[PDB]
RNA sequence: AUUUAUUGAAGACUAACUACUGCGAAAGCAUUUGCCAAGGACGUUUUCAUUAAUCAAGAACGAAAGUUAGGGGAUCGAAGAUGAUCAGAUACCGUCGUAGUCUUAACCAUAAACUAUGCCGACUAGGGAUCGGGUGGUGUUUUUUUAAUGACCCACUCGGCACCUUACGAGAAAUCAAAGUCUUUGGGUUCUGGGGGGAGUAUGGUCGCAAGGCUGAAACUUAAAGGAAUUGACGGAAGGG
RNA sequence: AAAAAAAAAAA
RNA sequence: UCCUUGUUAGCUCAGUUGGUAGAGCGUUCGGCUUUUAACCGAAAUGUCAGGGGUUCGAGCCCCCUAUGAGGAGCCA
RNA sequence: UCCUUGUUAGCUCAGUUGGUAGAGCGUUCGGCUUUUAACCGAAAUGUCAGGGGUUCGAGCCCCCUAUGAGGAGCCA
């Protein structure tokens, strides 16, 4: 797949990991 | 298309060309020609008074079509409606312009063009845009192949212009203006202030807008019409 | 890998050119990279002209032309039947017809 | 001798407007299209159903008195096309074959001085 | 019911996907030195002759 | 209704001139006019006298989108709503259209931010054209025949954007007047890379209102990924038959 | 300038 | 109950007392594309809402009912 | 328990007592294509939940059974 999708899918994703480890802090 | 129409009426004949009515129209008195045609209104009622709708008009027709020449073929002129006497009304000035065929023709690449414009009054309190062209050209012994300018020279030219529509205007009232143009005496002017800078070809000047009238003076459009 | 020196286009020493609109598909493209040509056209048609003239008053009058400049982008062109393809070596030259 | 109108065509991609008015404009005769001649809604800016609109404006301007007409031909302009459809120059010729004479034909296709925005998109009308 | 007659001076090429179609400029027969392009459906060979049910229409130049 | 004519308001944009043209460190910059301060090149028998080159750390500027708060809000228009198309189509096309697009005051600090070519310097083949400046010429033209200027022509030169031809040279080649002067290997200097993936991921830092940036691995896995070109085949790619 | 999706791998 | 409006092919709509009435759709066939058509040519289509009456002639004009829609109002 | 509502082609669903009842998808057949899809032509299919009755005639009308779903189950 392209690149670009798959940054956004990571950043999508790295978001996501913030919050929850926010939930746990 | 003819029976696609859904509803005609959201809610759900009388011929008037028997209710209309001819007009010759009179152009001033700085034209070689007169006669420019005829204007359509309706019945002046009681109500109506049609002359006053046949008053707040405009009409736009060649300068050829006004002095029987092709030389002024291109300049097309705009003649207010402002007075009325049993279907021979008058016309006074609203402007000039050029036609698109012509003014592209002028514009050609590989030759600077120049641009002015100014927003000047009358001797008799009118108001006015006077647009002003022109095209670098090139020599004869010339060789390359575009001419075109350094910008300061431009910047003069510009000045001259300016100056020069504003020494002419002020002075020349409105038909002592008028014509002026008619014989493109301007022209001639302008390329004689400017041969000392640069060549210049094509300086046909540009439209020249009324932005603002005095007050009616049917005396002044009465000395203009015989 | 690269297959023109100047890359597309007309740009070097600039770094912006403020673009313009493909007509035919109204996208934008450079100013230098687009394909520019001019149509100037008599008004009517060779055929009509005839027609015109002889119901003309005003004789001889001047049959008037219309002028537009056309911008297109490389793939309305290649559509229009423009600029097609070419091979390598006359993809170098740079004169018209 | 002569008593003159003025032509205003437009012709635009999709249709063909033909209406005469008096010199000044205000007051307009015989305005008739290529969807009022033709039911299609494709053959709306055809040379054929101009041609029919010319000749009924035809019609209508000597059932008038007009003999002859300066031309003021147009396309949609601004930030479309500024190319004339393929109906005008049929329907010039239709009228100038119907029988009134003719002056002053002038391209008024209105053109901005770098307007405000084109649609579409930058990447276009993609197909 | 009016027609009009025109003659086929000068066959240009043919026309169509398929071919099955010709390109033609023809003059009036009455009011003549009027040359008009048109279509046609069959086969044809110059100096003919067309019969015309209108007359003010020509077809797409193919050239 | 559309269309035509005459007007006014709004806000954006600055056409055509506009080009193998200009400026700016880059991003970028186009109506006119004026004010402010700056800058390059050229000219110089002016002055200073080695003050210089590149540079970690550290600083300024930094397209677009984006964020905050005010104004504005005409177009176009992510989202969204809708009409089609299609097996489906919340995608392509069409009609609407909030945000945004615009501006002030702040942030963000990225980009195919590309010439995908770090900067300074020297030398090496030809040719012409162009931009700015400068020089010479009984050269041409304009004025007041004349002058002086100005614009054009010829020659030359400095500095620019570039360009055409060849390859002596170089290179994997494509191609290159630098990507040359490097196995005959060294002019000075900063940065960066070490098979591909995982991964610009995790963690920890720090900057940021946030979005995110900057820094930045490991496990595990793999024998090929990849670059330039050749001959074919194929094309809802073109041309001819 | 409507439409036109897919074809196990191995050599 | 008062006034107005409509009852029409399978759906929806138009109609002058000189017509068992005209429209797009639906579908019967035929063109038309290689065809999928968007498309084009010919048919059938409406006890013209129901029943009375006037008229050389009523979907049509007069009376009534039923039906649907809108607004007004309502002493058993 | 009560009140209200439903039961129809394999699945989802339509109906004015007057047809061993109708759609779409599915299934099957033929075609197109190298092949499958899509696409184009065609077909066949139901004991209308069961049981009584009214009628000349019941998917419809009324009544019980089974099943389904919605609601009610309150004040202390």
């Amino acid at each position: 797949m392209r690149a670009k999708w798959r940054k956004k899918r990571t950043r999508r994703l790295k978001r996501k990991r913030r919050k929850v480890r926010a939930r746990s802090k | 298309a003819v029976g696609k129409n859904k509803r005609l009426s959201k809610g759900k004949v009388v011929d008037p060309f028997t209710r209309k009515e001819w007009f010759d129209i009179k152009a001033p008195s700085t034209f070689e020609n007169r006669n420019v045609g005829k204007t359509l209104v309706n019945k002046s009622t009681g109500l109506k008074s049609a002359s006053d709708a046949l008053k707040g008009r405009v009409v736009e027709v060649c300068l050829a079509d006004l002095q029987g020449s092709e030389d002024h073929s291109f300049r097309k002129i705009k003649l207010r409606v402002d007075e009325v006497q049993g279907k021979n009304l008058l016309t006074n000035f609203h402007g000039m312009d050029f036609t698109t065929d012509k003014l592209r023709s002028m514009v050609r690449k590989w030759q600077t063009l120049i641009e002015a414009n100014v927003t000047v009054k009358t001797s008799d309190d009118y108001v006015l845009r006077i647009f002003a062209i022109a095209f670098t050209r090139k020599q004869a012994n010339q060789v390359k192949r575009h001419s075109y300018a350094q910008s300061s020279h431009i910047r003069a030219i510009r000045k001259v212009i300016s100056e020069i529509l504003t020494k002419e205007v002020q002075g020349s009232t409105l038909a002592q203006l008028t014509s002026k143009l008619i014989p493109e005496v301007i022209n001639k002017e302008i390329e004689n202030a400017t041969k000392d800078i640069f060549p210049l070809q094509n300086i046909h000047v540009r439209k020249v807008k009324l932005l603002k009238q005095p007050k009616f003076d049917v005396g002044a459009l009465m000395a203009l019409h015989g | 890998p690269k297959k023109r020196a100047s890359n597309g286009r007309n740009k070097k020493g600039r770094g912006h050119v403020k673009p313009v609109r493909c007509v035919n598909c109204s996208k934008s493209i450079p100013k230098d990279k687009a394909i520019k040509r001019m149509a100037i056209r008599n008004i009517v048609e060779a055929a009509a002209v005839r027609d015109l003239s002889e119901a003309s008053v005003y004789p001889e009058y001047a049959l008037p032309k219309t002028y537009n400049k056309l911008h297109y982008c490389v793939s309305c062109a290649i559509h229009a039947r423009i600029v097609r393809v070419r091979s390598r070596e006359d993809r170098k030259n740079r004169a018209p017809p | 001798s002569q008593v003159f109108g003025v032509a205003r065509i437009y012709a635009s991609f999709n249709d063909t407007f033909v209406h005469v008015t008096d010199l000044s404009g205000k007051e307009t005769i015989a305005r008739v299209t290529g969807g009022m001649k033709v039911k299609a809604d494709r053959d709306e800016s055809s040379p054929y159903a101009a041609m029919l609109a010319a000749q009924d404006v035809a019609a209508k301007c000597k059932e008038v008195g007009i003999t002859a007409v300066h031309v003021k031909i147009r396309a949609t302009g601004g930030t479309r096309t500024k190319t004339p459809g393929p109906g005008g120059q049929a329907a010039l010729r239709a009228l100038a074959r119907s029988g009134l004479r003719i002056g002053r034909i002038e391209d008024v296709t209105p053109v901005p001085s770098d307007s405000t925005r084109k649609k579409g998109g930058r990447r276009g009308r993609r197909l | 019911t009016p027609v009009t007659l025109a003659k086929v001076i000068k066959v240009l090429g043919r026309t169509g996907s398929r071919g099955g179609v010709t390109q033609v400029r023809v003059e009036f027969l009455e009011d003549t030195s009027r040359t008009i392009v048109r279509n046609v459906k069959g086969p044809v060979r110059e100096n003919d002759i067309l019969v015309l049910m209108e007359s003010e229409r020509e077809a797409r130049r193919l050239r």
